[PDB]
């Protein structure tokens, strides 16, 4: 072994191993009491531990505040945050196909061998994609090999970068590492490799950093109102009157003469020019960072009703059509269209099924709106007409008795 | 010396004098389309004009038109000078600021007011009640909201609003009657059926109960004759109507219902001040008005709450107007008077005067 690490230990398990035990002592030493405690019970529940922590952002704020797994949650978050890596690091970790929107088995685990057929379908379906990662989980600084443990056929390589924080710990006989996911994953690479008589892919990933406020909807706001004070003094008379028209309730208008194609069926001057304002008001201050926002979605948006048998998500068979038709697709909203920075359920939308969350990458129009006094209780961010989101992949949760979906999307124009 | 009062709400106008136990003047929030034509007599023309609400979800959304309603208040309805009389308007809760800005300056600068004051409509009917601590249920023709107060202060981050009120019930009524097998589909004939849903419509304690009921009994119907002297029925339409409050999904609405937005809106309270407020649940306004509405919220507060939790809904037979005469009490109290925006406060500091004294 060097003195230094290598930002990738390949196949050297026995030195990524040793390496990491060192790495589980010094850390030891910077763990508080309540930290250690957070370390002891997830190895005692990991399963549990780990699922609270992918989908607790999405229930009312005050439900969120009384669940007692947040005392978990943010001490074993705090322990993973504070030992923050100096230089990137690989890492490697098992996932169902199913993660990536591959809801098939790539072979059966009886099968040794992957057919092109499935390495063409894979490749096409995890090809230009950002792919949303969430809650706590287990990975390795080696390459699984001869007589690892490997419960899938899809191995994720995966390239850490610089201040990514990383938990090394024991677990009685074995050196582990745990993060933290708060970031998107693209898939650089796919390869078909063999590992002990068996054929797996092996996917070359690495990542996209986004702000993700969830459910810190007061930290959103602070950074939305830091970059948007600004904006509402940078528009013109008439931008400044048609975005306040659009606000207080005009949008239904707007949005409808849209949707109906309005500008070419039946053209109105007047709605013309608001909704060119409004646009060049949305390109002033371009959204400044890379940002994930929500959307509580009526079902109209993917032609479902209320009463529709089909939105029925409590049945899988519903969930499944649903992925059927919308998962990997693309979907254009002509209408301009309302997300917000924050992930919590509220009173005006408690009941909807659909959730959108959208990755919008950093110069996208886009304004928060919450930053012009009247209507900050939405932490609300406006975007552009004629919108097209790329959905990667479809998860569902329960809320309750009632099953509810996830739609992970990105805005690619 | 007399002050005004006048409640402006999305369908009606309640105004009044200071002091008086009602308001003067009950008038429809309608304009007809300088010049004008408003409330009754905005019913000049349903023809070459329509009918124009000002007043949308409890907020003023065209100061042209609300200017005509003002100037119909003073000296059509109330028949009294705006310059000789001190006048109190009232505003939804989470009124923008500029709106109340412009209300001021409207006041001021149109009407010339000798002095003005702007109250939080459910502020002033948790006040009517003698309260200044509870979270008011204030449910009108356009809006509804939750609003906790505490020792008489509004607490703004814990508000809830539904725009679910009285005009969608009477809408959602036309609806099911019309699937009944009658028809009701015109402006009028949505008068009419609001007059039905007034009289007739009652909130159900349990409502599969109440469903199962009426589908194998006859003694829920009731009878209503139209104005031409045709007598129609009602069954189950009476409880289901009212039902939206409690359930949003009835006409497409994927909203909580007033018991989930009043539980949503306590909890969002201090955790030292929620007892209070569960021990005084006030309602306000016309569509609390449904028989069977206090019990229904008793039982689904109670199903939400801590077991251990007393609740109690206060429901007052003079609810309806509960928000203007708190603005009465309110106009006529000696302590008061040292609020009111003078005419020389506006001239000295303009109207972002009402942000520092309303
Ligand atoms: N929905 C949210 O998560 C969200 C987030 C932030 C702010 N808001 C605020 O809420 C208010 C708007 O509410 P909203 O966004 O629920 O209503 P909306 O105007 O987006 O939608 C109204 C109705 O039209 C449907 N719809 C919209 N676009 C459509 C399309 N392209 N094709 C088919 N159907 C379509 C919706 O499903 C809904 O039934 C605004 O004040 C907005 O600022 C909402
Ligand atoms: N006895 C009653 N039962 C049921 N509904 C009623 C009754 N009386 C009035 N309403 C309804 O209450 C509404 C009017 O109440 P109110 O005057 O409090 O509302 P508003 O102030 O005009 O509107 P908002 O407060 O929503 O802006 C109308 O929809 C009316 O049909
Ligand atoms: C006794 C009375 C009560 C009332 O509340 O009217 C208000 C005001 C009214 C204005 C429109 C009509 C044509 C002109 C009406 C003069 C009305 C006074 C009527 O529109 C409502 O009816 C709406 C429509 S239907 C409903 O549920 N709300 C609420
Ligand atoms: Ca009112």
């Amino acid at each position: 072994a060097f003195i230094e690490r290598p930002e990738d230990f390949l196949k050297d398990k026995e030195n990524a191993i040793q390496w990491e035990k060192k790495e589980a002592e010094r850390v030891e030493k910077n763990l508080d009491t309540l930290e250690k405690e957070a370390l002891e019970l997830y190895k005692k529940d990991s399963e549990q531990i780990s699922n609270y922590s992918q989908t607790r952002q999405y229930f009312y704020d005050y439900q969120i505040e009384s669940n007692p797994r947040e005392k978990e949650y943010k001490n074993l978050r705090n322990a993973i945050s504070k030992n923050k890596i100096d230089k990137p690091i690989n890492v490697y970790y098992f996932e169902s196909p199913e993660k990536f929107a591959f809801n098939k088995e790539i072979r059966t685990e009886n099968q040794n061998e992957i057919s092109l057929e499935k390495f063409n379908e894979l490749k096409e379906t995890i090809q230009d994609k950002l792919f949303k990662q969430d809650g706590f989980k287990d990975v390795s600084l080696y390459e699984p090999g001869n007589g690892d443990e490997k419960p899938t056929p899809l191995l994720i390589h995966l390239k850490l970068p610089k201040n990514t924080g990383m938990l090394p710990y024991i677990n009685s006989n074995d050196v582990k590492t745990l993060i933290e996911q708060d970031y998107s994953i693209k898939i650089d690479k796919i390869v078909r490799i063999v590992i002990e008589g068996k054929q797996y892919i092996k996917a070359e990933a690495s990542i996209v950093n986004s702000l993700d406020f969830k459910d810190d909807v007061s930290k959103g706001d602070l950074w939305g109102k830091e970059n948007y004070s600004d904006w509402s003094n940078k528009l013109t008379p008439n931008e400044l009157a048609d975005v306040n028209d659009y606000m207080r309730g005009g949008y239904t208008a707007i949005n409808n003469y849209l949707i109906s194609n309005g500008p070419l069926n039946n053209p109105n001057p007047e709605l013309d020019s608001k909704v060119n304002n409004i646009e060049n008001a949305l390109k002033l201050t371009p959204i400044p960072s890379n940002l994930i926002v929500y959307r509580r979605s009526g079902p109209q948006e993917f032609g479902l009703t209320l009463t529709s048998p089909e939105y029925d998500f409590n049945k899988i068979e519903n969930i499944d059509a649903f992925k059927e038709k919308w998962e990997g697709k693309v979907i254009t909203y002509p209408n301009f269209i309302s997300t917000s920075i924050g992930s919590v359920n509220m009173s005006a939308f408690a009941k909807r099924k659909i959730i959108l969350r959208i990755n919008i990458p950093k110069d996208s129009p886009g304004a928060y709106l919450s930053a012009i006094p009247g209507y900050a209780g939405e932490y609300s961010v406006l975007l552009n007409h004629g919108s097209k989101f790329k959905i990667n992949k479809v998860d569902s949760y329960k809320d309750g008795t009632v099953t509810k979906l996830i739609l992970d999307a990105t805005l690619i124009n | 010396t007399t002050a005004l009062v006048c409640d402006n709400g999305s369908g009606l106008v309640k105004a009044g004098f200071a002091g008086d136990d009602a308001p003067r003047a009950v008038f429809p929030s309608i304009v007809g389309r300088k010049d004008s034509y408003v409330g009754d007599e905005a019913q000049s023309k349903r023809g070459i004009l329509t009918l124009k609400y000002p007043i949308e979800h409890g907020i003023i959304t065209n100061w042209d038109d609300m200017e005509k309603i003002w100037h119909h208040t003073f000296y059509n309805e109330l028949r009294v000078a705006p310059e000789e009389h001190p006048t109190l308007l009232t505003e939804a809760p989470l009124n923008p600021k500029a709106n109340r800005e412009k209300m001021t300056q409207i006041m001021f600068e149109t009407f010339n007011v000798p002095a003005m004051y702007v109250a939080i409509q459910a502020v002033l009917s948790l006040y009517a009640s003698g309260r200044t601590t509870g979270i008011v249920l204030d449910s009108g023709d356009g809006v509804t909201h939750n609003v906790p107060i505490y020792e008489g202060y509004a607490l703004p981050h814990a508000i809830m609003r539904l725009d679910l009120a009285g005009r969608d019930l009477t809408d959602y009524l036309m609806k099911i009657l019309t699937e009944r097998g009658y028809s009701f589909v015109t402006t009028a004939e949505r008068e009419i059926v609001r007059d039905i849903k007034e009289k007739l419509c009652y909130v159900a304690l349990d409502f599969e109960n109440e469903m199962a009921t009426a589908a194998s009994s006859s003694s829920l119907e009731k009878s209503y004759e139209l104005p031409d002297g045709q007598v129609i029925t009602i069954g189950n339409e009476r409880f289901r109507c009212p039902e939206t409050l409690f359930q949003p999904s009835f006409i497409g609405m994927e909203s909580a219902g007033i018991h989930e937005t009043t539980y949503n809106s306590i909890m969002k309270c201090d955790i030292d001040i929620r007892k209070d407020l569960y021990a005084n649940n006030v309602m306000s306004g016309g569509t609390t008005m449904y028989p069977g509405i206090a019990d229904r919220m008793q039982k689904e507060i109670t199903a939400l709450a801590p077991s251990t939790m007393k609740i109690k809904i206060i429901a007052p037979p003079e609810r309806k107007y509960s928000v203007w005469i708190g603005g009465s009490i309110l106009a006529s109290l000696s302590t008061f008077q040292q609020m009111w925006i003078t005419k020389q406060e506006y001239d000295e500091a303009g109207p972002s005067i009402v942000h520092r004294k309303c």
